[PDB]
């Protein structure tokens, strides 16, 4: 059965509906594609209904060697002993690595032009190729294990190929495990919320549970609240450059010719960072491009984001906001006096009060993120708390944690403390221009740049086995 | 599980010594608070038309995207303390830490 | 695939494997049957394997009513109009009742005494023909709630029979709730117990879970440690039976005939009253006779409790004892010492130690019997902290209980909070002696009994419409 | 289940008015802390011969009964505060709680 181009609600298809006086679709018995999850026991008339995981919980960057046997199999090259990764052998961007392609039935990336015939890309997941900047940030990690793999080999020469692949992986994902965390939770929770809910740490810890949960899944989605309706680029010497500075969001979904055939992947890491982003305000909270015209050029009609975030989220199955305002020890309003008080406003809450029957049944979302976010900070006080927890409770578990005793020594320990994304991206390509502490505050120019000339390095000595 | 070991699985198992599935793949979800569905086990709320969640009807997820989500785009603000990184680094964090599939 | 009569290892077998130089059986290659449990999900290489249940977890006197619809159905009398249960035809103990007959393929009750043929009993629960005392409070409540539901009728003329009925069921439920708690609990755990896990009654609580725990199970079977090894009877004045005053265990399993033939159920009452139990020490736990000659007639060779248990432990997969230990929020012994000291016992830590290696893999039923009694109680501190929670957890969760506003009345509630186990006994049966305040401490006599006069009744004049 | 109710129901619905189906019988238990098997999810500790769990040999449980469980007959001790309707009134409200089935 098929579902986009059906309307008939029978299993597994779970259609929406429209109400009267639609601003876009004026006739009222259209219908916007939607599918159930997959569900774990199919058949079982005494469980309940549950979904399933698909990628390792640890981050040990699973989005690039994969978590499957055959897929990392067949991502590797077999044909040397270095053992190195796989790139490209048709096309070249002038640098010295690009993602390999890919074969499927159904490929989306050619319907975005006829002419360019290129296909999409490949990767340790099915996403790749959705978002260019995200492409651009896979090649680059693949470009800089390449560099690191073939200094290690350089170091000492009586080594094997597995070895120098395992050591290779460990480092980046020590690394990444470090910048991600050190750099992203300072700025997301704030001061008091990390200094409440992340001690520092002390050792491993077998007693834990380092599984996952649906509401962190649904929780964590607060990002889509901060979309920039264009994309931008600029060149060697800072400024527009020409053709085509901007480009509206619409006419970029699935499009990877554009990073082939044209740019070269250097001005779209250019033109991020540098670019400010988007402030969320209790009458701007979210963009109208994302909610019109979303995957216009692939379906027949546009679908909405937060629509289809609601109704996933009533899909799966979550309890109500007081339920969740209960579980964290908060108090849980009642009327539409405290309603108002507790949100800090009053006409917000005057129209989720008519656009419901009580503060009970409130979607998980909606009440998340419109709720005033703290200082220093871009969350509730209720998703930081549902993030902090779950980041605290997937710490604490991986037995393979960096700072752990047994699996580094005190030289490689105190050496390792220095590494930066600025020198990841001065070094691994022809980029000159970088802040200074947080790539994620400094956004201005020509005040918060200067060139890599005056930054350390990282150093192998230690690692030299003789 | 063998008794020794140095480097990561390539799939996660045997992480945990005394339960070696837990944090692997192609398993299911963990549940803090207790589900709520239509009839108590597989159908979801609005399935059946003229049905009642906690004596209120529910409303239409497409209704109350266009009532309040809908916000003019002249009157854009641009946040003066934060670059455009963390689009990719989110992006990056939550395609690394889980993936939902989806029945074709 | 028979195991009654096989023992080939193939699922869903698994037998018991017997160790050399057995006391009892001298042969290697010998078998004790064993069945395993129905997994939740069959078939599935995916979720984790968990078991089904089959009763409801309140405690609503559902021991006598059932818990299907069709087994009510069948259990009620529909012949007149009155509301009322099902009794035998074929025979009467005295003229008083008797429990309904049962139809079954292959019984195991029509073969200890083929003399007799005499067949199996129906109730709410297929494990009631055990042992005749079960059989013998099994009609003591059938013929109190007999007895409430006649007087109830006998009350208001203009009532209908099926108002009797539920009010009655109402009532007995109401009843047992409160005698067990009020009477049982503070008796088993002690006043410190009491004191920090059971607190007095506030509201009622809908966020509350009321399921019962998987472990939970394991610990109650701790009530096998007290079983007396002979059974006695005596007459109205108080002398044993003659003959057969003293009869042995191993040969009244699933003996139907001795409550038909032999007597009736009163002077298994008057034998239970007036006998003391047994006391647990580290030197004596388990009584040899349910351990040796146990189902011996029905099957082909006996069985034996604390194996069984084990091999139950096992195979549900609960984890060890120094986890359970570290659950509570006790400390964890590592060493040969420190266990010693904490079981204040050096010969029984050494034992322990030969044969289980290491304290971390102690089941949790031998570690549990094992450990000190506490004073003026009869279990150690870890089977308390296990089962307080989960009886809180219970208490908290049931919608209908006796002391929720809107559910009785004041007077109601004063008049029904007088009922005691006593005065049940003397109002259903012949006996006229019984215990001063409690049934659970009393056993001296004469010292503890006086007469059935000395007893106060209820009266139901509130209960009448009008 | 209607808005308004007073008497209990047989199977046990609509006890608790969120989700309906806690505890109403013939549903699984709940784990209180993850479970431990030897394969990881369907096979008990035992099974295969010289499988060694957390690095010791395992031990039969018919042994263990023989060596600590063992005690002579003739030593009984009679506990002198107590009678046999606390045991039977324990049993009694163990078969009134829960039940596990078994295969035929
Ligand atoms: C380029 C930026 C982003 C998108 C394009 C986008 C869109 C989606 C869509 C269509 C889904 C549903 C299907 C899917 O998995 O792709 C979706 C789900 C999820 N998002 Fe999205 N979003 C963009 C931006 C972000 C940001 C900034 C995120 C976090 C900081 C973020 C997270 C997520 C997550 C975790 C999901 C869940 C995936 C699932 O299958 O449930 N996204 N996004
Ligand atoms: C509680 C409790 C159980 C759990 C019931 C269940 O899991 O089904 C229990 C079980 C058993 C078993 C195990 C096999 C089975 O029931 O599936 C046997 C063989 C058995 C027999 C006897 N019972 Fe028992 N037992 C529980 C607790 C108690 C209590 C608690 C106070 C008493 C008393 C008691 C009595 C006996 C008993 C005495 C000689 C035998 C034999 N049981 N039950
Ligand atoms: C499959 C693949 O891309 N293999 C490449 C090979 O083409 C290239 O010549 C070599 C140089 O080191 O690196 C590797
Ligand atoms: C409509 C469209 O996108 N057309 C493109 C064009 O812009 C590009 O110059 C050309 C290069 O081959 O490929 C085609
Ligand atoms: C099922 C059954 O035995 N029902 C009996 C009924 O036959 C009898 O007439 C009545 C008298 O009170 O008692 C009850
Ligand atoms: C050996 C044996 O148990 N014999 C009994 C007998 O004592 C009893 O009188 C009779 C009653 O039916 O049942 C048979
Ligand atoms: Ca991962
Ligand atoms: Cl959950």
């Amino acid at each position: 059965v098929n579902c986009e181009t059906s309307c008939v609600q029978q299993p597994p298809c779970f259609p929406l509906k429209i109400p009267p006086n639609d601003p876009r679709i004026k006739n009222q018995a259209d219908c916007i594609p939607f599918f159930r999850s997959c569900p774990a026991c199919p058949g079982s008339n005494i469980t309940i209904r549950n979904q399933i995981n698909a990628l390792t919980s640890f981050v040990d960057a699973s989005m690039v060697y994969g978590s499957e046997e055959p897929l990392a199999r067949n991502l590797r090259n077999m044909s040397n002993q270095l053992g190195l990764l796989a790139v490209n052998q048709r096309f070249q961007d002038n640098g010295r690595a690009l993602l390999p392609f890919d074969n499927l039935h159904d490929d989306p990336c050619l319907l975005t032009n006829r002419s360019a015939r290129i296909p999409c890309f490949l990767a340790g997941d099915t996403r790749s190729s959705e978002m260019p900047e995200l492409t651009s940030m896979h090649t680059l990690l693949l470009r800089e294990h390449n560099r690191l793999a073939t200094e290690l080999k350089s170091l000492n020469p009586r080594w094997d190929g597995e070895r120098l692949y395992q050591e290779a992986r460990k480092i980046v994902g020590a690394m990444v495990q470090i910048i991600t965390y050190r750099d992203y939770l300072p700025l997301v929770l704030g001061p008091t919320a990390m200094r409440k809910y992340l001690p520092t740490y002390r050792s491993y810890n077998d007693s834990v549970d380092p599984r996952i949960a649906n509401v962190f899944t649904n929780a964590f989605r607060y990002g889509h609240t901060l979309i920039q309706p264009f994309m931008f680029r600029l060149d060697n010497r800072y400024q527009p450059m020409e053709p085509n500075p901007r480009v509206p969001l619409s006419r970029v979904f699935f499009a990877s010719w554009r990073v082939v055939l044209e740019g070269g992947i250097d001005p779209i890491l250019r033109g991020l960072m540098a670019t400010p982003a988007k402030l969320n305000r209790q009458n701007q909270i979210a963009v109208d491009e994302i909610r019109e015209r979303l995957f216009e050029q692939v379906m027949r009609i546009g679908l909405d984001l937060p629509a289809l975030n609601m109704q996933r989220s009533r899909d799966h199955g979550l309890p109500g906001y007081n339920a969740w305002r209960r579980f964290c020890g908060l108090p849980q309003p009642e009327t539409v006096g405290q309603l108002g008080t507790v949100l800090r406003n009053l006409k917000l809450a005057r129209k989720l009060m008519e656009q419901y029957g009580t503060p009970n049944n409130i979607d998980i979302w909606m009440g998340g993120v419109s709720e005033p976010l703290k200082r220093k900070g871009r969350v509730g006080p209720l998703l930081a708390c549902i993030i902090g927890t779950q980041f605290r409770k997937l710490r604490d578990g991986d037995r393979f944690w960096w700072e752990n005793e047994g699996v580094f020594s005190m030289q490689q320990r105190q050496a390792l403390a220095q590494i930066s994304l600025p020198r990841i991206i001065c070094d691994n390509t022809g980029i000159t221009t970088v802040s200074k502490n947080n790539i994620f505050m400094s956004n201005s120019y020509p005040r918060d740049f200067v060139n890599c000339s005056t930054l350390p390095a990282l150093n192998l000595a230690s690692w030299r086995e003789a | 599980c063998p008794e020794q070991d140095k480097y990561r699985t390539i799939t996660g198992m045997c992480n945990n010594r005394r339960s070696p599935t837990l944090g692997a793949s192609n398993r299911a979800f963990v549940r803090w608070l207790p589900a709520e569905y239509e009839d108590g086990f597989s159908l979801p709320y609005g399935w059946t038309p003229g049905v009642k969640r906690n004596g209120f009807p529910v409303a239409l997820a497409r209704a109350v995207s266009n009532e309040i989500v809908r916000f003019p785009t002249d009157q854009l603000t641009p946040d003066q303390e934060r670059s455009l990184m963390f689009m990719q680094w989110g992006q990056l964090l939550d395609h690394d830490l889980d993936f939902t599939p989806e029945p074709a």
